[PDB]
């Protein structure tokens, strides 16, 4: 899922 | 509460793109469409306008007349007294426009003329012969 | 976070109160006064500290209770309940530590473990740590499973798991200390190389990163705002969801495109009226000027009419001259509020062909993190859990990540080249019944009280089974195994005989030609201390790259690398990998993702253990025989190592407490 993004780590849709 | 600013994401423009397949595709062909109707209408009005603006080549400017500077003297020559009557007869009560027909009497001296010579210069007959019209 | 307060965080538990799972185990106390609860959660952050600060060595309550202080060590029992509680929930003495008090002499309950991978292995030591009598049968001839390294001469990288996310609070920071793993930070900076082989200019880059970020908020803001989450009956997907948000942008670079010139018509129509008006008094004037004119030909002396004559054609002249000219003036605004907005025109396009293809990066960026094509992840669940994410830089494995699996494995009865093929499991004991991988002729029985499964999805997944449960099993299990997504994603690795690239940047990106391919060797790693890359194949790239040859595969690479490096900076690589994690029928996949349709609580469902039904009708209900763990059983970490390293831990304590009891809830 989004907790396995090194890369440019995406963002939106997450708690900031 | 509110989407990312400039996102333009309301209830109802959502099933309008969700409603069918290509409702998305359809309603972006619609705006297409609108797009280049109302174009071509721009064309064509900014070529009527042009056709319009080339016909007031010239301005006014042959038309125009110098100014009459004249100070605005205080008594009725005869021949003043009449230029009033006729212009009461053709512009009522517009003080101004009387004023500038006799040249050099101030809209005021116009105002004072109608009462001073109501009795003898028959200026409500003048104005009522004035408003069959 | 610092102190006592640090290990509670470093062991994913809140420093200030107490887990549904210490409430299950100290209920006395969560329903007790808060004093008691102050002092049971300061014996818990102590002992995790006292642990964490040493965890090569294992820390008996005897050292605990020694290092506690009053008024803390002034009650011993309560101080032996949060150890074992914590030791027998994998909070402490895990992993690799040396053991104080040497395995007890003869073991106590059987338990069967399929697979080793990282999750069998961390409950097999749990496990036998606890006097268990602990084998894996493990149809590879390795342990790891999905820690994949490949290793020849110098070279080494990971096919597999390859990428520690963070070590604040990763139970992988802990089996680090332990094993000399070569832990090296992966620097942020990530260039983008369009399809012609030439930077993204800064730019882009930071338009459409921003804008991509802007339409992931917007999916979501549809999703739980607008509670946009189902679409002609079916659940709606990510990549569903991004295509609305995206076709809305669009309608609306139109609608405001038709509004912008709808106010040029409005006004080229009232610079219309206009030169109408004025071209009727241009008129009206030109024909009281014939008539002055005439009026001026009769010479004086003139009767006082005739004079009139003249003086009022010229009075009424100069009044429809004021309007003529008080006109030019409308004309002279109206004119000009015309390239006002002729000049500022709204946006031409949402996003042109070469922004939607950055774009696309950013989405095979979505597909690589979940394994899967966008068009498959449940639009609220894809990210259920970055709650949990780690804090602190990413770190890769220098000495390849299977280091960790080896050193698990360490001490182990480990059967490889066995692969498990029935599990029967009754009211009595398991059977699980296994061939050998080389001659399937030879034919396995092992006994059992119990069976821990770790399986990957995908195997579980196998129409037809390549595993037989007898009895089947429920089937609120099997429809949480088909409605999760097991994905996808698989590696190229390039060893060259010289550092080509930038050797300072650990990443670098690669953007694809159409969406079709968006996948397709997408980004690229430069890990590790030999010459070498390593390129990902994401997206639906991954299912089609199974089926082409390894040459194709590293020809499409090298092109990438010319095109973006020099031709003739790039030489032949000596050696090259490709992985087919879908058609390793071991893995039969890569990790799992929250399916279009599935939630985070299917992860549940997976890791509910299995009570088979009564040998005998009336009597008493069993005892629960099969117990499952791995990556896709554990909802707040699901598709990692740690979280597969968790799950064990979970399930050995879970079984533990099944077959040993759990003295420590009184
Ligand atoms: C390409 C790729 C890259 C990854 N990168 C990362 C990363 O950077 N970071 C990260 O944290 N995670 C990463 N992961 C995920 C991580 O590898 C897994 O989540 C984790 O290793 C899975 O462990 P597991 O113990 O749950 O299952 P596995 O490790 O698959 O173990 C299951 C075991 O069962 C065995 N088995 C299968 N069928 C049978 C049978 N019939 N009989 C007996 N044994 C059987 C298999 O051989 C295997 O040993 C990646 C995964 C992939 C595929």
């Amino acid at each position: 899922a989004r907790t396995m993004q090194t890369a440019r780590k995406s963002t939106g849709g997450k708690a900031p | 509460r509110k989407p990312p600013k400039g996102m333009f994401l309301s209830q109802e423009d959502v099933e309008a793109v969700s409603a069918n397949a290509t409702a998305a595709t359809t309603v972006l062909r619609q705006l297409d469409m609108e797009l280049v109707s109302v174009k071509r209408q721009i064309q064509n009005i900014k070529q009527t306008n042009s056709a319009l603006k080339e016909k007031l080549d010239g301005g006014i400017e042959p038309y125009r007349l110098p100014e009459v500077i004249q100070k605005c003297n205080a008594r009725w020559t005869t021949e003043e007294q009449l230029l009033a009557v006729q212009a009461i007869r053709k512009y009522g009560r517009d003080f101004q426009a009387i004023s500038d027909v006799i040249g050099n009497k101030s809209v005021v001296q116009v105002k004072n003329f109608f009462v001073n010579y109501r009795r003898r210069f028959n200026i409500d007959e003048v104005l009522q012969e004035w408003e069959a019209e | 976070p610092s102190g006592v307060e640090g290990a509670a965080f470093q062991s994913r538990l809140p420093h200030d109160r107490m887990t549904s799972q210490e409430a299950a185990c100290f209920p006395d106390i969560i329903s007790g006064p808060q004093q008691t609860q102050k002092v049971f959660l300061f014996i818990r952050n102590r002992t995790l500290q006292l642990w964490l600060d040493n965890p090569k060595i294992q820390l008996t309550f005897e050292a605990t209770l020694q290092q506690l202080e009053a008024p803390y060590n002034s009650d011993t029992v309560l101080v032996h309940r949060v150890h074992s509680y914590l030791e027998r929930h994998g909070l402490i003495n895990f992993g690799i530590y040396k053991r104080i008090k040497p395995l007890p002499t003869k073991k106590t309950g059987k338990v069967i473990i399929i697979g080793s991978g990282v999750s069998g292995l961390a409950a097999a030591r749990q496990l036998q740590s606890f006097g268990m009598d602990v084998t894996l049968l493990e149809a590879r001839d390795r342990v790891g499973g999905r820690v994949a390294t490949f290793r020849k001469g110098n070279y080494v990288a990971d096919l597999g798991a390859m990428v520690v996310t963070g070590l604040g609070g990763n139970p992988m920071a802990v089996v680090s200390k332990q094993v000399n793993m070569e832990l090296a930070k992966i620097k942020q900076k990530c260039p983008l190389y369009e399809a012609n082989g030439q930077a993204v200019p800064k730019e882009k880059d930071e338009m459409v990163e921003q804008e991509f970020n802007r339409l992931l908020e917007a999916t979501s803001y549809l999703s739980h705002q607008l509670d946009f989450n189902v679409l002609n009956n079916k659940p709606v997907s990510l990549g569903q969801a991004l295509e609305v948000v995206i076709q809305l942008q669009e309608k609306h670079v139109k609608d405001e495109q038709i509004e912008h010139w709808k106010k040029i018509v409005k006004t080229q129509e009232e610079l219309k009226e206009l030169l109408n008006k004025m071209v009727n008094l241009k008129e009206k004037i030109k024909e009281l000027h014939q008539q002055y004119k005439e009026a001026s030909e009769v010479k004086p002396p003139r009767d006082i009419t005739a004079e009139f004559l003249v003086k009022s054609k010229h009075r009424d002249l100069t009044a429809l001259c004021k309007e003529y000219d008080e006109l030019a003036e409308t004309q002279g605004k109206l004119e000009e509020k015309l390239q006002e907005l002729e000049a500022n025109p709204p946006s031409d396009v949402y996003l042109s062909s070469r922004d939607r293809q950055i774009l696309d990066w950013h989405f095979a960026n979505l597909e690589f993190a979940n394994a899967t094509p966008l068009s498959t992840l449940s639009l609220k669940h894809w990210d259920q859990d970055d709650d949990f994410e780690f804090t602190g830089s990413h770190l890769t494995v220098r000495n390849g990540y299977s280091c960790v699996p080896v050193a698990l494995a360490e001490g182990l009865d480990i059967k490889l080249n066995t692969a498990v093929r029935q599990v029967r499991y009754t009211a009595s004991g398991c059977e699980v019944i296994a061939v050998n991988t080389r001659s399937t002729s030879q034919t396995f029985i092992y006994k059992c009280d119990a069976v821990l499964c770790t399986l990957p999805l995908g195997v579980l997944k196998q129409q037809p089974p390549a595993v037989q449960f007898v009895p089947p099993l429920p089937e609120w299990k099997t429809s949480a195994v088909q409605r999760m997504g097991f994905g996808n994603l698989n590696k190229v690795v390039l060893c060259f005989d010289r550092v080509f690239w930038d050797p300072s940047v650990n990443l670098f990106g690669h953007v694809g030609s159409t969406t079709a391919s968006r996948g397709e060797l997408f980004l690229f790693w430069n890990l590790y201390k030999a010459p070498i890359l390593l390129a990902l194949v994401a997206g639906e790239a991954a299912g089609i790259m199974e089926n082409i040859s390894d040459d194709v595969i590293v020809g499409r690479c090298l092109a990438i690398l010319k095109g973006i490096f020099g031709s003739s900076a790039v030489p032949q690589p000596k050696e090259t990998v490709v992985s087919r994690w879908r058609a390793d029928p071991w893995a039969r996949g890569s990790y799992s993702y929250v399916a279009a349709g599935s939630s985070g609580n299917d992860y549940d469902l997976m890791a509910q253990p299995i009570t088979p039904g009564p040998s005998i009708p009336g009597a008493p209900q069993p005892i629960p025989r099969l117990f499952f763990a791995g990556e896709h059983t554990i909802r707040n970490y699901p598709a990692t190592v740690h979280g597969a390293l968790l799950s064990g831990l979970r399930e050995a304590g879970r079984i533990a407490d099944q077959f040993l009891g759990a003295m420590y809830t009184l």
